[PDB]
RNA sequence: CCGACUUACCAACCCGAUGCAAACUGCGAAUACCGGAGAAUGUUAUCACGGGAGACACACGGCGGGUGCUAACGUCCGUC
RNA sequence: AGCCAGGAUGUUGGCUUAGAAGCAGCCAUCAUUUAAAGAAAGCGUAAUAGCUCACUGGUCGAGUCGGCCUGCGCGGAAGA
RNA sequence: UCCUCCUAAAGAGUAACGGAGGAGCACGAAGGUUGGCUAAUCCUGGUCGGACAUCAGGAGGUUAGUGCAAUGGCAUAAGCC
RNA sequence: GCUCAACGGAUAAAAGGUACUCCGGGGAUAACAGGCUGAUACCGCCCAAGAGUUCAUAUCGACGGCGGUGUUUGGCACCUCGAUGUCGGCUCAUCACAUCCUGGGGCUGAAGUAGGUCCCAAGGGUAUGGCUGUUCGCCAUUUAAAGUGGUACGCGAGCUG
């Protein structure tokens, strides 16, 4: 998982979810796109 | 070293303020001798009842009311008195 | 000069000299061409030639993609593939200097199953970093 | 083609121009020809779609004032200097 | 590194950065970068930005720098004291009001253009916003 | 014997479109200042002369600036 | 939305390249049967292969999608 | 110590080891007065002579000039004889 | 008749040392510490040309940008000159977490062993010597580890000198 500032989609298989107030990207094909707001 | 020594200006220098501007205005009664404007060159120019000095400082030359006004071809600006 | 090597392909062919009547000596020509070779050899910025060498490896068909992918890191340009019945036959020009290891690094990615013929093939041009390096 | 409802402005100036601009509406001005010109104010957002399109700039526009018809052109317009909005325009017309 | 070639003198006054900007419709090119914020933009700053934004569209189009660093600032070498005259002239800088259209484009399609902009935005500290030609 | 052309080079002056300036001005305020007149208000609040001084280390805040990093409960001026 | 089905023939477009087979990189980006299909948006392969998407037909049967402006919030946010 | 400009906030004045420059003279004509005269630069043509010397014409209009810095001024010239 | 130019001109006429010092004063004015600030420093983040065989973001990251801390070198001179003892060591500590070890976890260019890089976590623990007054530093040998910083660069009415 990256924790930085600026989360983003880097394919189209990632996706924008609000978990318990912070932001997070979460990717279905390959888990190095996995990124927390922080 | 612990502190750094700094340099030198050498621009202090600068001249006495010399009360130039115009010393009374338009409606402004003066005797004659009385000093209007303080000049370096001839900004204003002497029209009626005004005297130019060496360092053109224009004066009155007769008791009256002090005027400016615009003349001549060139729009420069004259002052003159009216005798009253 | 640059580096105390061997130079090699260098073609040189004298055509004016001057000479004294009786000061006219072998070994100052002989000294004098040394000077000559000195200056020339600077305005003409050389490059060290490094021995890049033909390899062939033989691998098993499925392990083609690793082989291929070590031989670019290695610096090495391949210039041909043969499909054999029992694997794929590569080939490349590997730099000499930068293979060393290369069996031990080449049988893990082929599950020791894998092998290379080594021939030098022809002095070619170091890499400005390369070049340096050696320089220094 | 255009049709712009506009309405006179009662009162001008500095402020009465701020105030009317933090309402949505924006002054403009209608000169020509030999009539004494006329101070509009009319609707911001409306005119801010209306020329979006590049032929409003060019062929005529309509202003309704009272009801009664006048026949511009768009002469000039002073827009925001980084906000999409217009400060001001000036109208010919005929 | 814009700068100008010769001055008039070679320091100035702080001055104050106040008032709306002049220069603020796209009179050039096709497309605009305009300054929301105000603030100083540095040569260094305006120049690493038009690297950006000239290699985004791949050398296409054309590019307009539409400002000038003309103001230059001078810095107190480090632990120095106060006064002993005023320090040297380290960098130029541009004054920039909000409004102010920075870079122009044209050449290139509107979409491309949207996006060099965004990377070469990334490079200044004043808030930009992407502006069209309009006829007036 | 004075010549007449030409090309994808450099190209000053000039034209059109853009900005910038404490030591730029073909423009130009608000205020401030000087003077004349009028009312109202103000315990003469004004000036001159004379007796007595103290004081000449200022501080912060607003506004206009120089310097510093539009850093400082920094420093240096103007004004309240 | 989702689900079912197709997503095809020049063709592995040419150039380049050890290979460039829609998908390293260049130029072109056209024809065909079509309900639709890109000289291909992406994953994958050493190159193939393979997997989705664009697009289309059916199924469902009522609203849905994306920007612009703007109010208040969210993360960025660690000290004895 | 003195002069010029900016800081200096459109009267005067206004500080800093603020930003820039000068003066410690010269001239019996370079002063007084009368009369007379008007530049820089560029183009065209012209012996040496050319980018640039003197000459003719044109454009231009003070972009020159002022014994010496800077500012203000100067054609009725304060500039030149 | 005065570079009386230190130009309102002390006299016609005048340079230095003091750690052997002395007096009157000032925190009006410096050195230590505190304070304000944060250029610099340190830490974090934003954009990604490129390195990484191919692949920007496993790991790095040019040109540039925005913050945090008070933490280095500084800036200021607010407190103390009718005194706030100034480095290092010893003894004894205590806090913060930007974690050195141990604990939990995500990604990896993570086969395993061993790492890399982020996130959480401050309960405990976290060397001995050689050389130099040294803090440091280099070196020798250990250790699971030999953390970073604040506490008047903690601690002399506790010691040393
Ligand atoms: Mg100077
Ligand atoms: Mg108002
Ligand atoms: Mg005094
Ligand atoms: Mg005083
Ligand atoms: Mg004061
Ligand atoms: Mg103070
Ligand atoms: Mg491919
Ligand atoms: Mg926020
Ligand atoms: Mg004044
Ligand atoms: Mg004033
Ligand atoms: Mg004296
Ligand atoms: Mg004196
Ligand atoms: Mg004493
Ligand atoms: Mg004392
Ligand atoms: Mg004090
Ligand atoms: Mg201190
Ligand atoms: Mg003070
Ligand atoms: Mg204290
Ligand atoms: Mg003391
Ligand atoms: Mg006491
Ligand atoms: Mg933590
Ligand atoms: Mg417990
Ligand atoms: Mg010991
Ligand atoms: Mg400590
Ligand atoms: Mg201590
Ligand atoms: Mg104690
Ligand atoms: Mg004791
Ligand atoms: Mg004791
Ligand atoms: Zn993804």
């Amino acid at each position: 998982m990256k924790v930085r500032a600026s989360v983003k989609k880097l394919c189209r298989n990632c996706k924008i979810v609000k978990r318990d107030g912070v932001i997070r990207v979460i990717c279905s094909a390959e888990p190095k796109h996995k990124q927390r707001q922080g | 070293a612990h502190k750094k020594a700094g340099g030198s200006t050498r621009n202090g220098r600068d001249s006495e303020a010399k009360r130039l501007g115009v010393k009374r205005f338009g409606g402004e009664s003066v005797l004659a001798g009385s000093i209007i404007v303080r000049q370096r060159g001839t900004k204003f120019h002497a029209g009626a009842n005004v005297g130019c000095g060496r360092d053109h400082t224009l004066f009155a030359k007769a008791d009256g009311k002090v005027k400016f006004e615009v003349k001549g071809p060139k729009n420069r600006k004259f002052i003159s008195i009216e005798a009253e | 000069p640059l580096a105390g090597y061997p130079v090699v392909d260098m073609g040189i062919r004298l055509h004016f000299g001057s000479y004294h009547d009786v000061d006219s000596s072998e070994l100052a020509f002989k000294l004098a061409a040394s000077i000559a070779f000195k200056e020339g050899f600077k305005k003409a910025k050389p490059v060290l030639l490094e021995p890049i060498m033909k390899v062939e490896v033989e691998t098993p068909e499925e392990n083609t993609g690793d082989v291929i992918g070590d031989l670019s890191r290695r610096r090495g340009m391949l210039k041909g593939q043969e499909s054999e019945v029992t694997g794929v036959k590569i080939h490349a020009e590997v730099p000499l200097s930068e293979m060393f290891g290369y069996a031990t690094q080449l049988r893990s990615l082929t599950k020791g199953r894998a092998s290379y013929t080594m021939e030098f093939l022809k002095y070619d041009e170091a890499p400005s970093n390369v070049a340096q390096a050696v320089i220094e | 083609m255009f049709t712009i409802n506009a309405e006179v402005r009662k009162e001008q100036g500095k402020g009465a121009s701020r105030r009317l601009r933090a309402a949505n509406k924006f002054p403009a001005i209608i000169y020509g020809g030999k009539e004494a010109p006329l101070a509009i104010e009319l609707d911001h957002d409306k005119v801010m779609n209306m020329q979006a399109k590049a032929e409003f700039y060019s062929e005529v526009l309509t202003i309704v004032v009272d009801g009664k018809e006048i026949k511009v052109k768009a002469q000039d317009v002073q827009r925001h200097p980084y906000k999409p909005k217009l400060q001001h325009i000036d109208f010919v017309r005929a | 590194m814009l700068q100008p070639k010769r001055t008039k003198f070679r320091k100035m006054h702080k001055g104050r950065n106040r008032g709306l900007a002049q220069g603020t419709d796209v009179s050039f090119g096709s497309f605009g970068l305009k300054a929301v914020g105000r603030g100083r933009l540095t040569a260094r700053q305006i120049e690493a930005a038009r690297r950006a934004m000239t290699r985004a569209v791949k050398r296409q189009g054309k590019i307009w720098i539409r400002v000038f660093p003309d103001k230059p600032i001078t810095e107190k070498p480090l632990a120095v004291r106060m006064g002993k005259g005023k320090g040297n002239v380290e960098y130029w800088v541009a004054l920039i009001q909000p409004g102010k259209v920075l870079y122009e484009m044209d050449g290139v399609p509107e979409e491309l253009a949207r996006e060099a902009f965004k990377l070469a935005a990334a490079k200044l500290p004043i808030k930009t916003t992407f502006v069209t030609k309009t006829v007036m």
